[PDB]
């Protein structure tokens, strides 16, 4: 019966050959993980790009497509692990809610040091800042009750307000990101890092920041690769 | 909550009803399936390269 | 309040329970163990390497036959491979490329898949047009579904993130039986010798044992320190071995209700991925997260080998119906058969 | 069997002084990363204080920075929660809440309907 | 006498270390099939073999020639001229595409993903192997480099011939390296600014200099170990100051000392390390 051998080589043949042809479209696709809790504003994040499992956009010739999991039940321990190779988790955090802010400190640490996820870059985005901003210029709620250490804290000179920026704005959002970055450099290890970016619900150009960022990722983990960086 | 206490106690006491065997009953028993079938795993008893597929 | 007497309760039976569990405790295995000779070392080689798949594998399962394979990989790919020749006789393609499981049915006329989905979907290998195409989409479950095993052509038992299985009619698409009870994430099952019942492994470090007919938990094992992760009947079907996460691996008996057997060692502190018992149920073979596979002696506790052919942590393992050779599948998208 | 087991709090006057102890037993206590939760009235689970495996690094939530302290013995295998100079916003039930993994500094345990490796909880109440 | 022992011995462990180093670089892929699955490893073995090459065929009869002085295998020399010239600039043409392979995957990565297909992988190393035939064949076999067989490369020759093999890789090569340079320094401008910045809210150059040893290291090298010979190569011919044959001899050793230093920089990757380690 070598026909029958001969048949299944050439079944085996033909069944390489669509595999190849599925990985190239494979190794051209970049995957994404869209992360945060609920009235995030990530919903609004993918409906910017264009409550769904699955996300695609395309920018300069670039294919992504973002998964976000929402059937999965509350635990996010194991059905995470699954996110190992993905090109980058977008964490999405409302900076204008600081009661949850402790736990989004807390899932973004647990993202950071995960044992399967230590390759994985995060890109930060603090959403809803115009939120943020009434809030603080209210100055009903204030942030030194919720962290002590704002009290302390002195804006960094690194900073690049918008025109007519209130300073108070800016030293409590650079706040929130220096903490997030705090949490982010401890154990950094050169693997992965992570991209804070400045963002509201209005805005229209979010998908090229997530294209630069993975840019920077890309360049840098062949940096890594040849031992430059 | 009060359901999920009420059925986890009933099934505690429906469990509880289980008759139990002796350690070394069930030591016996495993024993002589391991014995039983000794002879015919080839991971336990290896195989000669004739009569194994694997090899060529 | 009848919540606090109701928890006394309970309480007053766990110990009840711990008191006969420790009543019938007379001796350990070990004992009776230490008499038998050992094994001898068991060095497996690699003797087929099955390449082609594009990202980690989560599962497998050998066939009746002992020939053919399926695989299951982050790509949406199920690989139908001849294990004989490595040859691929199917590449089915999933509509969602995050599934977790795969499952061969015993009459090899229908294979399963299913994940982040939360659809259980058949595919049926037999077609009349020479294209593989799917047959049915089982849905109901809230949660990832981790594992699913065929009973026959008809039913087949699935496991899910909700914390529930069930036993589904593929015919009907809906849920024959449920089985609740478990309080976090099951994410392995494995059936009975006589299908007469199966046990199920959660991420509450514990065991429960379902009749298939009736859907009632028959018994229920404790004693892991962390999630479950592995769960496989004994070949007798009297007992099963489950592995966790605190790099233990514990093996218990259905009749018993306690635990028989515990193996680790000090120099592994990584979590057991997959356990599957030899055809003699001797060899027990456990992948853990250090890029590894141990080969434990199920009767005297000592490990029996290594194999060391993985670079990445592996996911899935699996021996056959003739207790010929043992696949392993890691999380660098190749299978490797050892013998 | 794992048994996560606290004890302590209840009713007291405002700026009092309480301590929560929590029982582990069933599992090496060691290994563990542990957590307090505390589950206010109204409202989910939020993460209260932390402690690493040898007791090295030890974080607080904001709000309660500076009046909780955290103690944690191995050899006894019993987590301590030390309280002082209490709100009236502090009330909440307390649950002794265990990270998920040995030899990780990973946690994901203030999920808030279910979670294995978690204690009855013990209510403490602040009033005048 | 006691320098003919000393340069036999040096000569022999040059030869054994290059063997061993480059045989060792080739059996990690045959051997092992992950490795050869990325592009890059395309080019890093294709000098693997060309400095295996180098050793095996040029190696052994110029120390024969050195050790007795004179030249044995007669008319033998000619074609080992043309097994010199070729394996050498298959040497240096190989690092040059390395470099610039790694330029375009710091330089443009979406674009090296979706264009670099095995198949460009394998033209480049086919063009790098046919430009390191058709300079070295085609001319000595219709006696273009000749203007014991000890003769001095013609002024035409030698000047195109370096023109070509040395000085269009080392170009190519100090931009590559100095575009890679730039690239890397912004970004360890961006990391030392976020870091700076997590470091001042917790009171409230190390990397530039790995960087910089990195490249120093590769490009010094290679420029060590080549540039001398080809500056050489350049002048004697056209001007015959100069040097004696002793120190032409010397710098040819290191050009060719190059081939068994290659395999410690060019193939210790860390994926690298684990198979040579396993082997
Ligand atoms: C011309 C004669 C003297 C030597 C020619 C040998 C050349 C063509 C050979 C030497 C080694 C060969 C390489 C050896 C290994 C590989 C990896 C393989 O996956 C792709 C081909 C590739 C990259 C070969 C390309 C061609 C190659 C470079
Ligand atoms: O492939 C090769 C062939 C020959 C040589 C050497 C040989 N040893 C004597 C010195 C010498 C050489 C070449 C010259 O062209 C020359 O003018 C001089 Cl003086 C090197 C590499
Ligand atoms: O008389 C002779 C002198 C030297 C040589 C070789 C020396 N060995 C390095 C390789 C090489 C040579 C010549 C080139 O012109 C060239 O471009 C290269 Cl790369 C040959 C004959």
């Amino acid at each position: 019966q070598r026909n029958e051998e001969k048949a299944q080589r050439e079944a085996n043949k033909k069944i390489e050959k669509q595999l190849q042809k599925d990985k190239q479209v494979y190794r051209a696709t970049h995957r994404l993980l869209l992360l945060g809790a609920d009235n995030s504003g990530k919903s609004t994040i993918v409906k910017q790009m264009r409550g769904i499992f699955e996300t695609k956009f395309q920018v300069d010739k670039v294919n992504f497509h973002m998964f976000d999991v929402g059937g999965q039940r509350d635990e996010r321990r194991k059905w995470i692990q699954c996110f190992n190779d993905v090109t980058a988790i977008i964490f999405v955090v409302d900076s204008s809610d600081y009661n949850r802010l402790q736990e989004a400190l807390n899932l973004f640490k647990s993202i950071w040091n995960n044992r399967w996820l230590r390759t994985i870059s995060v890109i930060l985005f603090l959403n809803k800042q115009d939120l943020l901003a009434e809030k603080v210029l209210a100055g009903k709620s204030k942030i030194e009750d919720y962290f002590p250490e704002f009290a302390r804290y002195t804006t960094p000179e690194d900073a690049t307000p918008e025109p007519g920026e209130d300073p108070r704005v800016t030293r409590a959002k650079y706040f929130i990101r220096d903490e997030f970055l705090r949490i982010s450099t401890a154990s950094g290890d050169g693997r992965h890092y992570c991209y804070p970016h400045f963002t509201c619900a209005v805005d229209t150009e979010n998908a090229r920041r997530i294209f630069n960022d993975c840019r920077d990722i890309i360049q840098r983990m062949h940096l890594r690769q040849y031992e430059l960086l | 909550s009060i359901a999920q206490a009420r059925k986890l106690v009933e099934q505690l006491k429906m469990e509880a009803n289980i008759d139990r065997i002796k350690v070394s009953k069930a030591a016996a028993d495993l024993m002589a399936y391991c014995e039983a079938h000794a002879k015919e795993d080839p991971l336990l008893t290896p195989v000669p390269a004739s009569e194994n597929p694997f090899r060529e | 309040s009848e919540l606090d007497q109701l928890r006394q309760e309970a309480e007053q039976l766990k110990n009840q329970i711990r008191d006969a569990r420790k009543a019938c405790a007379d001796a350990t295995l070990s004992q009776i163990t230490n008499n038998i000779d050992p094994v001898g070392r068991i060095q497996m080689r690699t003797r087929r390497t099955l390449r082609g798949h594009l990202a980690k594998i989560y599962a497998m399962h050998w066939g009746t036959d002992s020939r053919l394979l399926v695989s299951a990989s982050q790509d949406g790919k199920l690989i139908i491979w001849d294990s004989y020749t490595t040859n691929k006789v199917h590449a089915i393609p999933l509509r969602s490329s995050w599934v977790m499981t795969c499952a061969y049915a015993p009459s090899g006329n229908y294979v399963a898949c299913g994940g982040l989905d939360n659809i259980c979907s058949i595919y049926n290998l037999k077609t009349r047009e020479g294209n593989v195409r799917v047959s049915r989409e089982l849905a109901g479950h809230t949660g990832y579904l981790s594992c699913c095993r065929f009973l026959d052509d008809n039913q087949i038992v699935t496991s899910s993130g909700d914390t529930t299985c069930a036993l589904w009619d593929i015919e009907t698409g809906q849920q024959t039986t449920t089985f609740t009870g478990h309080t976090g994430d099951v994410m392995s099952l494995s059936l009975a010798p006589d299908t007469r019942l199966f046990v199920s492994g959660a991420c509450d470090a514990s065991a429960k044992l379902w009749d298939v007919r009736e859907g009632m938990c028959r018994q229920t094992f404790t004693g892991h320190e962390s999630d479950i992760n592995a769960i496989c009947f004994f070949p007798n079907g009297n007992a099963f071995a489950t592995g966790s996460d605190d790099a233990t691996c514990r093996l218990f008996d259905l009749r018993a209700d306690q635990e028989l057997m515990t193996y680790s060692h000090d120099n592994i502190i990584c979590g057991i991925t997959s356990v599957s018992f030899s055809k003699s149920g001797r060899l027990l073979l456990a992948g853990y997260d250090d890029f590894n596979c141990n080969v434990w002696d199920a009767l005297k506790a000592d490990r029996a080998g290594v194999l060391a052919g993985h670079d990445n942590r592996v996911s899935c393992l699996g021996v056959t119906d003739d207790g010929m050779a043992v696949a392993t599948g890691s999380w660098d998208s190749f299978l490797k058969i050892w013998n | 069997q794992v048994q996560l087991q606290e004890s302590g709090g209840g009713l007291v006057q405002p700026g009092g002084s309480l301590r929560l102890s929590c029982a582990a037993s069933g599992f090496t206590f060691s290994n563990y990363k542990m957590n307090w939760v505390r589950q206010a009235p109204g409202k989910g689970l939020e993460w209260v204080s932390d402690i690493s495996q040898s007791g090295a690094s030890i974080s607080y939530t904001g709000s309660v920075k500076g009046r909780f302290t955290i103690s944690r013995d191995n050899a006894k295998n019993t987590l301590y929660l030390q309280m002082n100079s209490l709100k009236p916003e502090d009330t909440a039930v307390y649950y002794c809440a265990r990270c998920p993994a040995p030899f990780t500094r990973d946690c994901f345990d203030v999920t808030s309907t279910t979670y294995a490796y978690r204690g009855q909880g013990t209510q403490v109440t602040v009033s005048s | 006498f006691s320098v003919r022992i000393l340069t036999a011995c040096f000569l022999s462990l040059l030869i054994l270390s290059t063997l061993l180093g480059n045989t060792l670089v080739c059996a990690a892929v045959i051997r092992f099939r992950h490795l050869r699955s990325k592009v890059t490893n395309f080019f890093v073995i294709s000098l693997a073999v060309s400095d295996l090459l180098v050793a095996v065929l040029v190696m052994p009869w110029k120390a024969v020639a050195e050790i007795a002085g004179f030249w044995p295998f007669g008319s033998f020399c000619n074609i080992w001229v043309a097994f010199d010239i070729m394996c050498s600039t298959a040497s240096i043409l190989n690092l040059c595409v390395i470099s610039v392979d790694r330029y375009w995957a710091i330089s443009s990565p979406f674009r090296y993903e979706r264009k670099m297909t095995p198949k460009a992988a394998f033209i480049l190393i086919s063009v790098a192997w046919t430009l390191s035939v058709l300079i070295s064949f085609i001319p000595v076999q219709l006696s273009w480099h000749k203007a014991n067989c000890d003769s001095s490369l013609s002024r035409t020759y030698a000047i195109s011939s370096s023109v070509i093999s040395f000085y269009i890789p080392v170009a190519i090569m100090i931009v590559t390296y100095t575009r890679i340079y730039r690239i890397a320094q912004k970004q360890i401008r961006r990391i030392a600014a976020l870091e700076r910045a997590a470091v001042h809210a917790k009171n409230c150059f190390k990397r530039e200099t790995k960087v910089l040893k990195t490249l120093s290291v590769i490009m010094g090298v290679f420029v060590c170990c080549w540039l001398p010979f080809f500056i050489l190569n350049c002048i004697l011919p056209f001007c015959g100051f100069c040097i004696d044959s002793n120190t032409f001899d010397v710098f040819v050793w290191f050009g060719w000392a190059n081939s068994s230093l290659n395999p410690i920089i060019y193939a210790f990757n860390a994926d690298f390390r684990k198979a040579f380690s396993t082997l």
